[PDB]
RNA sequence: ACCUCGAUGUCGACUCAUCUCAUCCUCGAGCUGAAGCAGGUUCGAAGGGUUCGGCUGUUCGCCGAUUAAAGAGAUACGUG
RNA sequence: UACUAAGUGGAAAAGGAUGUGAAAGUGCUAAAACAGCAAGGAUGUUGGCUUAGAAGCAGCCAUCGUUUAAAGAGUGCGUAA
C-alpha cells in the first residue's frame, strides 16, 4: 500500500508504482476521469496492492484548514494562538465539515464539527 | 564573578567553618534548595560556575536563588620565597559555608527540573551536597 | 516463579530416577544425564505424570537453585522428547562448507584449510552448500558447536558476509 | 569498552548488571559498553 | 473502586436482561479502521459492539441469570455484540464483516433467550 | 632545618647494570565519523629489545640518516 | 543472638551501583496483580515555514480536536521526500 498525491489534471510523466508491478498506462486514463470534476486540485488517492496485479483507488479530499483560510477572508493565520487575528461563524464551520465527511471518520455530523473546531484553534480563529 | 566592592581591612583572619549552620538553616525563598553535608570553603569561582550551570538548564522560566556570599578574604604567600617578613597578598574572595546551610534554590518550573539542575550544580562545589524541599 | 511451575512429564518414553546426585533421564532420542550437586537444598518429588520441587528454606541460593534446576529438567525432557536444532546460514561469496564424516570442514576466506571436529551425541546437515543446520539433543552441546563454528568468520556490519544465525538483524554501516 | 569510574545508563534500554564483582552495562548499541564502578 | 466495578456490573447486567442477542467474538485481526467500520455497518442506533474483558462478562451474565454461556466467554479475547429488535440482521452483518477481512472468530452466543453455537452463526447470517 | 661541618667527594661522559609500569615495539582485546591499507582511543601485559652521528662540558635540545621501537622514571639526580 | 562473602577485618576522597539486612510509610493484587507472549495502537495532516528532495522524523511555527477498548500533529529506531 503506498499513499500518493497525483494531480488531478495529470498522470503520465513517472515510475515509483512501477516496481509494484503496477501497469501505468492502464491506470493513468482512470486518475483523469474521476478526477475531472475536481480539475486543478492536487488529490491525494489510497493505492492498495492485490497479489494478482488487480488494482483498486480511493480518491480523497484536499487537505484540511487550508479551506479554513478563506472563510476567515485571510492569507495567512496567526504565528501565534493568543493572537485572535481571525474569526469565522459556527454555521459557515458547518459548510466546511460538509466537505471534508468523505475524508472524516466522524461518526455524525455533530461529532465532524468538533474535528474541524480543533482545527479552527489551530490557526488561532474564534469560533462565534 | 561575585565579589565586595571594597572593604575595611584587607589581610582578615581565616574563618572557621565547623559547626551546625549558623544562619541559613532553613530554605526560605523556593520549593526546592541544595544543603550541604560538610563544611568547606567555597570561593567565588565555582559559585559562579554553579550559577551559570542552574541559568543555563533553568530556562525562561522559572528563578534562582543565591544565599552565601564571598565576603571574607585570603591570602596566598606568592611562588618560591621563604617564610616570615609579613602576611602575604589578598588573591580571592571564599564564602564561608558551615554544614546545614542553604545556598541555592531555585522555583516556578517542573519538579524533576528542579531535582536535575540542583544536581548539576552540586558537581561543581567541593562540599558533600543534599537535596531539600521546601515545607509546609 | 519458575520455580514452583508444574512440570508435565508426559509418560511417553521419559522416566526419571532419582539418585543422591544422578538424574538419569531416558527417552525415545536418548539418555540424558544431570549431575547433581552435593548437599542439594531443592526437594524432588514426583507424582502420576506430574513432578514439583519444593524448596526445603528461604535462602538465596536454594532461590536460585529452585528455578535452575526446573528450566534444566524442563529443557532435558522437551530434549530427550523432541530434540533441539539450530541453523546457520553460512553467506558470503566464496563461502561454503560441507560434511566429511565425522569432522566437518570450512572454506572461507583463509589461505588455510579449516575442520572442524564433530562431537559425539551431535548430528550436523547441509541442505545447501552455504546452508547448515546443527540437531542435537542437548540445547548446551548444540550451542557450543554453533558458537564453535561461528567463531571463525564472524559478521561484519559493512558486508553481510560471515556466520550469522538464522532469524537474525545484523546492524548496517556505510563506507565510502 | 569504556572503562569510566561512574557508569550510567545512556539509551533507554541500556540495562546493567553485575557480572564478575563488577558493575557493567549493556545495549544494543555497542557504544555504551561500560566497567569498573 | 469496590462501588465502581459494582455500577460497571450491575449496567452491563441490567443491559443483558434486555438484550434480543448476545453474541461473543475474538476481537483478534481487528484493526482500528475495522472497528470504526463495523460500528458503522451496524448503523441503526440499536445495536453496540465493545471489547469486554472477561471477568465482567462472567459476573453479569451470572447476574442476568444466563447458564452454559460461559463457554463463549471462557479463556478467549471476547468483544461483544448485543442488539435490540430485529436481532438477525446484526449477526449477518459481523458474519459478512469477517469474511470481507483476513478473518476473525465467531464462538457463539445467545438468540432471544436461546443459546446458538460457532456452527450455527452461519445459520443465523 | 631533623641526621652528617673532630669531612656523607658534588655535573656530565665511559663500564656494569637492576628495578617499577603511568607501554615504544613485539603479544591479546573492545569501540570507531573502523570499506580495505593505514589509523585514533581504551583495556590486558614488564619476557626481551629499545641505533649511529654534527654542535655544546653538557644533561636537555635542534638536526641528519635509520629501525619494529629510538619509552617514561627510580636506585646518595645508581655507579671516583 | 544477629550481620558480613569482601580476606571486609587487615589504609583513604569526589562519584557510581537491582550487594545485602532492618524499620517506617505508601500502590496494585485472587471480579487476577507485575513480567513475558498473542492482537490493535486510528482520523482530520503530506497542517504550514523549507530543503531537486523534508510530507510523524534536517530543522522550525500553535502543536490540538474526533472514532474508539486504545492511541504521541507520533515512543524512539529508521527513510532524498
Ligand atoms: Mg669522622
Ligand atoms: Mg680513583
Ligand atoms: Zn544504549
Amino acid at each position: 500500500i503506498a499513499k500518493i498525491n497525483l494531480l488531478g489534471g495529470q498522470a503520465k510523466p513517472g515510475p515509483a508504482l512501477a516496481s509494484v508491478g503496477i501497469n501505468m498506462g492502464e491506470f493513468t486514463k482512470q486518475f483523469n476521469e474521476k478526477t475531472k470534476d475536481k480539475q486543478g486540485e492536487m488529490i491525494p488517492c489510497v493505492i492498495t496492492a492485490y497479489n494478482d496485479k488487480s488494482f483498486d483507488f480511493i480518491l480523497k479530499t484536499t487537505p484540511v484548514s487550508i479551506l479554513l483560510k478563506q472563510a476567515a477572508k485571510l492569507e495567512k493565520g496567526a504565528k501565534n494562538a493568543k493572537t485572535i487575528v481571525g474569526k469565522i461563524t459556527m454555521a459557515k464551520a458547518k459548510e466546511i465539515a460538509q466537505y471534508k465527511l468523505v475524508d472524516l471518520n466522524a461518526n455524525t455530523v455533530e461529532a465532524a464539527l468538533k474535528m474541524v473546531l480543533g482545527t479552527a484553534k489551530q490557526m488561532g480563529i474564534e469560533v462565534i | 564573578m561575585l565579589q565586595p566592592k571594597r572593604t575595611k581591612y584587607r589581610k582578615p583572619h581565616n574563618v572557621s567553618y565547623e559547626g551546625k549552620a549558623k544562619g541559613n538553616s532553613y530554605v526560605a525563598f523556593g520549593e526546592y534548595g541544595l544543603v550541604a553535608t560538610k563544611g568547606n570553603w567555597i570561593d567565588a569561582r565555582a559559585i559562579e560556575s554553579a550559577r551559570i550551570a542552574i541559568s543555563k538548564c533553568l530556562g525562561k522560566t522559572g528563578k534562582m536563588w543565591i544565599r552565601i556570599f564571598p565576603h571574607m578574604s585570603k591570602t596566598k604567600k606568592p611562588l618560591e620565597v621563604r617564610m616570615g617578613s609579613g602576611k602575604g597578598n589578598p588573591e580571592f574572595w571564599v564564602a564561608v559555608v558551615k554544614q546545614g546551610t542553604v545556598m541555592f534554590e531555585v522555583a516556578n518550573i517542573p519538579e524533576s527540573q528542579m531535582i536535575k539542575a540542583l544536581t548539576r550544580a552540586g558537581h561543581k562545589l567541593p562540599v558533600t551536597w543534599k537535596i531539600l524541599k521546601r515545607e509546609e | 516463579k519458575i520455580g514452583n511451575r508444574t512440570i508435565t512429564l508426559d509418560p511417553a518414553k521419559v522416566n526419571l530416577n532419582f539418585q543422591k546426585d544422578h538424574i538419569a533421564v531416558k527417552g525415545p532420542l536418548g539418555q540424558i544425564e544431570l549431575k547433581l550437586p552435593p548437599n542439594l537444598p531443592l526437594k524432588f518429588e514426583l507424582k502420576d505424570n506430574n513432578l514439583q520441587i519444593t524448596r526445603n528454606n528461604e535462602l538465596k541460593q536454594s532461590k536460585i537453585f529452585h528455578g535452575t534446576y526446573n528450566a534444566l529438567i524442563t529443557n532435558a525432557i522437551i530434549g530427550v522428547t523432541q530434540g533441539f536444532e539450530k541453523k546457520l546460514r553460512l553467506v558470503g561469496v566464496g563461502y561454503r562448507a560441507n560434511v566429511e564424516g565425522e569432522t566437518l570442514n570450512l572454506q572461507l576466506g583463509y589461505s588455510h584449510p579449516i575442520k572442524e571436529k564433530i562431537p559425539k551425541g551431535l548430528t550436523v546437515k547441509v541442505e545447501k552448500n552455504t546452508e547448515i543446520t546443527i540437531s542435537g539433543i542437548s540445547k548446551e552441546l548444540v550451542g557450543q558447536f554453533a558458537t564453535e563454528v561461528r567463531k571463525w568468520r564472524k559478521p561484519e556490519p559493512y558486508k553481510g558476509k560471515g556466520v550469522l544465525y538464522f532469524d537474525e538483524v545484523i546492524v548496517r554501516k556505510a563506507g565510502k | 569498552m569504556k572503562v569510566r569510574a561512574s557508569v550510567k545508563p545512556i539509551c533507554k534500554d541500556c540495562k546493567i548488571i553485575k557480572r564478575h564483582q563488577i558493575v557493567r552495562v549493556i545495549c544494543k548499541t555497542q557504544k555504551h559498553k561500560q566497567r569498573q564502578g | 473502586a469496590k462501588k465502581d466495578k459494582a455500577q460497571q456490573v450491575a449496567d452491563v447486567s441490567h443491559l443483558l436482561s434486555t438484550s434480543a442477542g448476545f453474541v461473543i467474538f475474538d476481537y483478534t485481526s481487528m484493526s482500528a479502521i475495522e472497528a470504526t467500520s463495523i460500528r458503522k455497518k451496524l448503523f441503526k442506533n440499536g445495536s453496540k459492539i465493545k471489547v469486554i474483558k472477561n471477568n465482567i462478562l462472567r459476573r453479569a451474565l451470572k447476574a442476568g441469570k444466563f447458564e452454559g454461556i460461559d463457554e463463549t466467554a471462557i479463556k478467549g479475547k471476547l468483544a461483544v455484540a448485543v442488539g435490540v429488535n430485529e436481532i438477525v440482521e446484526t449477526l449477518k452483518a459481523v458474519d459478512g464483516v469477517v469474511k470481507a477481512k483476513e478473518a476473525m472468530n465467531f464462538v457463539c452466543g445467545y438468540f432471544d433467550n436461546r443459546a446458538f453455537n460457532s456452527a450455527d452463526l452461519e445459520k443465523i447470517a
